[PDB]
Protein backbone atom coordinates (compact mmCIF):
# COMPACT_ATOMS: atom_id res chain seq x y z
CA UNK A 1 0.00 0.00 0.00
CA UNK A 2 3.12 2.69 0.23
CA UNK A 3 4.12 1.31 -2.91
CA UNK A 4 0.86 2.30 -4.10
CA UNK A 5 0.20 5.16 -2.15
CA UNK A 6 2.77 6.86 -5.27
CA UNK A 7 0.19 5.93 -6.95
CA UNK A 8 -2.80 8.34 -7.64
CA UNK A 9 -5.38 5.37 -7.24
CA UNK A 10 -6.34 5.36 -3.69
CA UNK A 11 -8.03 2.03 -3.71
CA UNK A 12 -7.00 0.06 -1.73
CA UNK A 13 -7.42 -4.13 -3.05
CA UNK A 14 -7.06 -5.58 0.53
CA UNK A 15 -9.17 -2.91 2.04
CA UNK A 16 -11.31 -5.56 3.77
CA UNK A 17 -7.75 -6.96 5.32
CA UNK A 18 -6.84 -3.65 7.13
CA UNK A 19 -9.94 -2.98 8.55
CA UNK A 20 -10.55 -6.29 10.03
CA UNK A 21 -6.60 -6.00 11.46
CA UNK A 22 -7.29 -2.55 12.71
CA UNK A 23 -10.64 -3.44 14.25
CA UNK A 24 -9.97 -6.79 15.55
CA UNK A 25 -6.77 -8.05 15.67
CA UNK A 26 -4.96 -4.75 16.96
CA UNK A 27 -7.91 -4.47 20.14
CA UNK A 28 -7.73 -8.48 20.45
CA UNK A 29 -4.12 -7.85 20.86
CA UNK A 30 -4.65 -5.12 23.87
CA UNK A 31 -7.40 -6.90 24.99
CA UNK A 32 -5.68 -10.27 25.25
CA UNK A 33 -2.41 -8.73 26.37
CA UNK A 34 -4.74 -6.59 29.35
CA UNK A 35 -5.99 -9.48 31.09
CA UNK A 36 -2.85 -11.20 30.81
CA UNK A 37 -0.34 -9.06 32.18
CA UNK A 38 1.52 -11.55 34.58
CA UNK A 39 1.05 -14.53 33.10
CA UNK A 40 3.95 -12.99 30.06
CA UNK A 41 6.01 -11.50 32.97
CA UNK A 42 6.54 -14.55 34.78
CA UNK A 43 9.85 -13.93 35.88
CA UNK A 44 11.36 -17.90 37.56
CA UNK A 45 10.14 -16.11 40.92
CA UNK A 46 7.02 -17.88 41.43
CA UNK A 47 4.48 -15.03 40.52
CA UNK A 48 1.23 -16.38 40.81
CA UNK B 1 8.26 -7.03 27.56
CA UNK B 2 10.48 -9.78 29.33
CA UNK B 3 13.46 -8.92 27.98
CA UNK B 4 15.79 -10.37 30.63
CA UNK B 5 14.03 -14.26 29.35
CA UNK B 6 14.94 -12.77 25.86
CA UNK B 7 18.26 -12.31 26.12
CA UNK B 8 19.61 -14.66 28.46
CA UNK B 9 18.08 -16.92 26.27
CA UNK B 10 16.55 -16.12 22.19
CA UNK B 11 17.46 -15.84 18.74
CA UNK B 12 19.72 -13.31 17.62
CA UNK B 13 17.18 -12.73 14.88
CA UNK B 14 15.24 -11.49 17.65
CA UNK B 15 18.19 -9.30 19.74
CA UNK B 16 18.79 -7.81 16.31
CA UNK B 17 14.86 -7.36 16.05
CA UNK B 18 14.90 -5.35 18.86
CA UNK B 19 18.51 -3.20 18.65
CA UNK B 20 17.11 -2.12 15.45
CA UNK B 21 14.14 -1.18 17.13
CA UNK B 22 15.85 1.25 19.33
CA UNK B 23 18.47 1.96 16.74
CA UNK B 24 15.94 3.27 14.14
CA UNK B 25 13.86 4.91 17.02
CA UNK B 26 17.23 6.43 18.09
CA UNK B 27 17.89 7.64 14.53
CA UNK B 28 14.15 8.65 14.23
CA UNK B 29 14.35 11.20 17.15
CA UNK B 30 17.78 12.74 15.91
CA UNK B 31 17.13 13.40 12.69
CA UNK B 32 13.98 14.95 14.11
CA UNK B 33 15.76 17.56 16.78
CA UNK B 34 18.25 18.06 13.40
CA UNK B 35 15.23 18.90 10.76
CA UNK B 36 14.04 20.99 14.06
CA UNK B 37 16.89 23.20 14.23
CA UNK B 38 16.74 23.58 10.73
CA UNK B 39 12.99 24.23 10.99
CA UNK B 40 13.34 27.73 11.59
CA UNK B 41 10.16 28.83 9.39
CA UNK B 42 7.54 27.13 9.16
CA UNK B 43 6.07 18.99 4.90
CA UNK B 44 7.55 15.55 5.41
CA UNK B 45 10.11 16.40 7.86
CA UNK B 46 7.38 18.30 10.00
CA UNK B 47 5.22 14.48 9.64
CA UNK B 48 8.25 12.88 11.32
CA UNK B 49 8.28 15.50 13.99
CA UNK B 50 4.14 15.00 14.47
CA UNK B 51 5.05 11.36 14.31
CA UNK B 52 7.70 11.31 16.63
CA UNK B 53 5.84 13.28 19.35
CA UNK B 54 2.73 10.94 18.90
CA UNK B 55 4.17 7.52 18.72
CA UNK B 56 7.72 7.30 19.14
CA UNK B 57 7.92 9.29 22.43
CA UNK B 58 5.37 7.46 24.08
CA UNK B 59 6.13 3.95 23.24
CA UNK B 60 10.22 4.54 24.32
CA UNK B 61 8.79 6.05 27.60
CA UNK B 62 6.71 3.47 28.22
CA UNK B 63 9.26 0.96 27.88
CA UNK B 64 11.73 2.71 29.75
CA UNK B 65 9.11 2.23 32.21
CA UNK B 66 8.73 -0.78 32.84
CA UNK B 67 12.82 -1.45 32.89
CA UNK B 68 13.05 0.99 35.73
CA UNK B 69 10.16 -0.74 37.76
CA UNK B 70 11.38 -4.01 36.78
CA UNK B 71 14.80 -2.51 38.09
CA UNK B 72 16.01 -3.63 34.41
CA UNK B 73 18.69 -3.04 31.94
CA UNK B 74 21.92 -4.13 33.82
CA UNK B 75 21.51 -7.49 31.25
CA UNK B 76 19.43 -5.62 28.75
CA UNK B 77 22.56 -3.30 27.73
CA UNK B 78 24.97 -4.72 25.02
CA UNK B 79 26.63 -3.79 21.87
CA UNK B 80 25.91 -0.42 20.56
CA UNK B 81 22.84 -0.05 23.19
CA UNK B 82 25.39 2.19 25.11
CA UNK B 83 25.70 4.39 22.06
CA UNK B 84 21.95 4.57 21.30
CA UNK B 85 20.95 5.56 24.72
CA UNK B 86 23.75 8.08 25.03
CA UNK B 87 22.33 9.76 21.65
CA UNK B 88 18.47 9.63 22.26
CA UNK B 89 19.51 11.07 26.39
CA UNK B 90 21.59 14.16 24.46
CA UNK B 91 19.02 14.73 21.85
CA UNK B 92 15.79 14.63 24.14
CA UNK B 93 17.76 16.67 26.93
CA UNK B 94 18.66 19.31 24.11
CA UNK B 95 14.84 19.39 23.62
CA UNK B 96 13.68 20.00 26.92
CA UNK B 97 16.69 23.11 27.34
CA UNK B 98 15.83 24.47 23.82
CA UNK B 99 13.01 26.85 23.54
CA UNK B 100 10.89 26.70 20.20
CA UNK B 101 7.13 26.85 18.94
CA UNK B 102 7.28 23.04 18.71
CA UNK B 103 8.87 22.47 21.83
CA UNK B 104 6.38 24.28 24.30
CA UNK B 105 3.29 22.03 22.59
CA UNK B 106 5.02 18.62 23.81
CA UNK B 107 7.58 19.83 26.27
CA UNK B 108 5.44 17.94 29.02
CA UNK B 109 6.30 14.59 27.00
CA UNK B 110 9.32 14.91 26.08
CA UNK B 111 9.43 15.27 30.66
CA UNK B 112 8.38 12.12 31.09
CA UNK B 113 10.09 10.26 28.24
CA UNK B 114 13.40 11.22 30.31
CA UNK B 115 11.94 11.30 33.30
CA UNK B 116 11.54 7.27 32.24
CA UNK B 117 14.68 7.28 30.50
CA UNK B 118 17.02 8.78 33.47
CA UNK B 119 15.91 5.80 35.50
CA UNK B 120 15.99 3.07 33.08
CA UNK B 121 19.26 3.45 32.07
CA UNK B 122 21.86 0.78 34.03
CA UNK B 123 24.49 3.33 33.89
CA UNK B 124 25.50 6.52 35.91
CA UNK B 125 25.59 8.89 33.25
CA UNK B 126 25.06 12.11 35.78
CA UNK B 127 27.90 11.13 37.18
CA UNK B 128 31.43 10.79 35.33
CA UNK B 129 34.57 11.14 37.14
CA UNK B 130 34.59 8.00 39.54
CA UNK B 131 31.77 6.33 36.86
CA UNK B 132 34.73 3.90 35.89
CA UNK B 133 33.93 1.57 38.49
CA UNK B 134 31.13 0.08 37.15
CA UNK B 135 32.54 -3.04 34.92
CA UNK B 136 28.82 -3.17 33.09
CA UNK B 137 29.67 0.53 31.79
CA UNK B 138 30.85 0.29 28.44
CA UNK B 139 34.18 1.90 28.77
CA UNK B 140 34.98 -1.48 30.80
CA UNK B 141 33.28 -4.09 28.18
CA UNK B 142 35.37 -2.36 25.21
CA UNK B 143 38.84 -3.08 26.36
CA UNK B 144 41.04 -1.00 23.86
CA UNK B 145 40.82 -2.70 20.58
CA UNK B 146 37.41 -2.58 20.52
CA UNK B 147 37.29 1.18 21.54
CA UNK B 148 39.29 1.45 18.05
CA UNK B 149 37.19 -0.57 16.07
CA UNK B 150 34.38 1.41 17.14
CA UNK B 151 33.63 5.29 16.91
CA UNK B 152 33.33 6.56 20.31
CA UNK B 153 35.28 9.80 21.67
CA UNK B 154 36.63 7.11 24.19
CA UNK B 155 35.52 9.96 27.04
CA UNK B 156 32.50 9.69 28.91
CA UNK B 157 32.51 13.62 29.13
CA UNK B 158 33.04 14.07 25.02
CA UNK B 159 30.42 11.53 24.23
CA UNK B 160 27.47 13.78 26.89
CA UNK B 161 29.43 17.00 26.26
CA UNK B 162 26.44 19.74 26.94
CA UNK B 163 24.89 17.96 29.53
CA UNK B 164 26.04 18.99 33.02
CA UNK B 165 26.98 17.40 35.81
CA UNK B 166 25.34 15.98 39.19
CA UNK B 167 27.19 19.09 41.81
CA UNK B 168 26.63 21.59 39.09
CA UNK B 169 23.03 21.00 38.37
CA UNK B 170 22.47 20.83 42.17
CA UNK B 171 23.70 24.16 43.13
CA UNK B 172 22.35 26.17 40.37
CA UNK B 173 18.89 24.38 41.01
CA UNK B 174 19.68 25.62 44.76
CA UNK B 175 20.35 29.00 43.21
CA UNK B 176 17.19 29.60 41.01
CA UNK B 177 15.44 28.32 44.51
CA UNK B 178 16.33 30.48 46.28
CA UNK B 179 16.37 33.55 43.89
CA UNK B 180 12.76 32.40 43.58
CA UNK B 181 12.85 32.75 39.56
CA UNK B 182 9.13 32.01 38.04
CA UNK B 183 8.69 29.14 35.37
CA UNK B 184 7.89 31.32 32.70
CA UNK B 185 10.89 32.38 32.02
CA UNK B 186 13.00 29.38 32.09
CA UNK B 187 10.43 26.88 31.57
CA UNK B 188 13.07 24.27 30.95
CA UNK B 189 15.04 23.73 33.40
CA UNK B 190 11.94 23.43 36.07
CA UNK B 191 10.65 21.19 33.23
CA UNK B 192 13.85 18.38 32.78
CA UNK B 193 15.78 19.11 35.34
CA UNK B 194 13.79 18.00 38.43
CA UNK B 195 12.47 14.42 36.46
CA UNK B 196 16.53 14.18 35.72
CA UNK B 197 17.24 14.60 39.49
CA UNK B 198 14.07 12.90 40.82
CA UNK B 199 14.57 9.55 38.65
CA UNK B 200 18.50 9.26 39.05
CA UNK B 201 18.19 9.59 43.01
CA UNK B 202 15.99 7.32 43.04
CA UNK B 203 17.29 4.32 41.24
CA UNK B 204 20.72 5.05 42.30
CA UNK B 205 20.15 5.35 45.92
CA UNK B 206 21.02 1.66 46.17
CA UNK B 207 23.48 2.38 44.28
CA UNK B 208 24.77 4.74 46.38
CA UNK B 209 27.14 3.99 49.79
CA UNK B 210 24.30 5.16 52.16
CA UNK B 211 23.19 1.70 51.55
CA UNK B 212 26.29 0.14 51.10
CA UNK B 213 29.05 0.63 53.19
CA UNK B 214 30.01 -2.33 51.84
CA UNK B 215 32.01 -2.22 48.17
CA UNK B 216 32.55 1.31 49.75
CA UNK B 217 34.61 3.89 46.95
CA UNK B 218 34.20 0.53 44.41
CA UNK B 219 30.61 2.27 43.98
CA UNK B 220 29.55 3.15 40.61
CA UNK B 221 28.71 6.19 41.84
CA UNK B 222 28.32 8.26 45.39
CA UNK B 223 25.42 9.40 46.90
CA UNK B 224 23.72 10.89 50.23
CA UNK B 225 20.98 11.10 52.28
CA UNK B 226 21.82 14.44 52.67
CA UNK B 227 21.62 15.16 48.61
CA UNK B 228 18.25 13.67 48.64
CA UNK B 229 16.92 15.75 51.84
CA UNK B 230 18.77 19.49 50.51
CA UNK B 231 16.85 18.56 46.63
CA UNK B 232 13.52 17.23 47.80
CA UNK B 233 13.78 20.97 50.14
CA UNK B 234 14.24 22.82 47.07
CA UNK B 235 11.66 21.45 45.55
CA UNK B 236 8.94 22.08 48.58
CA UNK B 237 11.10 25.60 48.62
CA UNK B 238 10.30 26.39 45.03
CA UNK B 239 6.71 25.63 45.51
CA UNK B 240 6.37 27.51 48.04
CA UNK B 241 7.32 30.75 46.51
CA UNK B 242 5.64 29.82 43.95
CA UNK B 243 2.04 28.84 44.03
CA UNK B 244 0.91 32.31 44.26
CA UNK B 245 1.83 33.11 40.63
CA UNK B 246 1.63 32.06 37.33
CA UNK B 247 0.13 28.12 38.57
CA UNK B 248 0.60 25.48 35.92
CA UNK B 249 -0.46 22.28 35.62
CA UNK B 250 3.32 21.50 35.83
CA UNK B 251 4.19 21.84 40.06
CA UNK B 252 0.44 19.22 39.44
CA UNK B 253 2.50 16.88 37.97
CA UNK B 254 5.88 17.21 39.72
CA UNK B 255 4.02 16.00 42.86
CA UNK B 256 3.75 12.77 41.49
CA UNK B 257 7.57 12.82 39.87
CA UNK B 258 8.72 13.51 43.52
CA UNK B 259 6.29 10.89 45.24
CA UNK B 260 8.95 8.36 44.75
CA UNK B 261 11.03 10.43 46.67
CA UNK B 262 8.66 11.31 49.32
CA UNK B 263 8.87 7.24 49.81
CA UNK B 264 12.08 6.98 50.02
CA UNK B 265 12.35 9.87 52.59
CA UNK B 266 13.06 8.86 56.02
CA UNK B 267 9.65 9.65 58.46
CA UNK B 268 11.62 11.56 61.18
CA UNK B 269 12.06 14.35 58.48
CA UNK B 270 9.09 13.77 56.67
CA UNK B 271 7.79 14.91 60.97
CA UNK B 272 8.48 18.63 60.57
CA UNK B 273 9.45 19.05 57.20
CA UNK B 274 6.50 18.57 55.39
CA UNK B 275 4.12 19.93 57.86
CA UNK B 276 5.68 23.03 56.24
CA UNK B 277 4.24 21.38 53.55
CA UNK B 278 0.64 20.71 54.48
CA UNK B 279 0.99 24.54 55.76
CA UNK B 280 2.26 25.87 52.91
CA UNK B 281 -0.33 24.18 50.67
CA UNK B 282 -3.56 25.58 52.90
CA UNK B 283 -2.29 29.25 52.83
CA UNK B 284 -3.84 29.92 49.98
CA UNK B 285 -7.01 29.55 51.15
CA UNK B 286 -8.38 32.30 48.72
CA UNK B 287 -7.21 30.35 45.75
CA UNK B 288 -8.61 27.12 44.30
CA UNK B 289 -6.27 25.69 41.79
CA UNK B 290 -4.76 22.06 42.99
CA UNK B 291 -2.15 21.10 44.62
CA UNK B 292 -0.80 17.42 45.21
Amino acid sequence: FDGGSRGKGEHFPYEQEIKFFAKVVLPLIDQYFKNHRLYFLSAASRPL
Amino acid sequence: LDARTVMKTGLESVKSALRAFLDNAAEDLEKTMENLKQGQFTKGVTQIINYTTVALLPMLSSLFEHIGQHQFGEDLILEDVQVSCYRILTSLYALGTSKSIYVERQRSALGECLAAFAGAFPVAFLETHLDKHNIYSIYNTKSSRERAALSLPTNVEDVCPNIPSLEKLMEEIVELAESGIRYTQMPHVMEVILPMLCSYMSRWWEHGPENNPERAEMCCTALNSEHMNTLLGNILKIIYNNLGIDEGAWMKRLAVFSQPIINKVKPQLLKTHFLPLMEKLKKKAATVVSEE
